[PDB]
């Protein structure tokens, strides 16, 4: 029982956990009409 | 819609294409910053569909006409 290995690995997956989220929660407007904000995106429309 | 209505397309569809042109080729983040960019596109569009300006000049003409004959 390594106790110092077991509360580095809860606190990495902590940490992990929390970038993923922030990473997560950048999140731009999906509207199609929004062009301008997404102008990068690959979309093809059939209209 | 965009067609005409005995054919071709309406009496201001190329104006308003213009500006949607403009707005395309702006580099803008938001859809308001495009618009704010392509405004004189926007008034060009607006100008034809009511002609505005040019009652104002007419209007104007007139009330000065009316002016030097009642003088």
């Amino acid at each position: 029982v390594d106790s110092q290995a077991e509360w580095y690995a809860e606190y990495d997956k902590l940490e992990k956990a929390r970038q993923k989220r922030r990473i997560w929660k950048w999140r731009d407007s999906d509207s199609r009409d929004e062009y301008a904000i997404n102008a990068e995106e690959p979309v093809i429309y059939i209209r | 819609s965009g067609f005409g209505l005995q054919s071709g397309t309406a009496r201001c569809y190329d104006w308003y294409m213009d500006y949607l042109k403009c707005m395309d080729e702006s580099k803008a983040p938001m859809i308001t910053l495009r618009k704010q960019e392509c405004s004189e596109w926007l008034e060009d569009y607006n100008e034809c569909l009511h002609r505005d300006k040019l009652k104002l000049r007419k209007l104007l003409i007139e009330r000065e006409k009316n002016k030097q004959e009642a003088a």
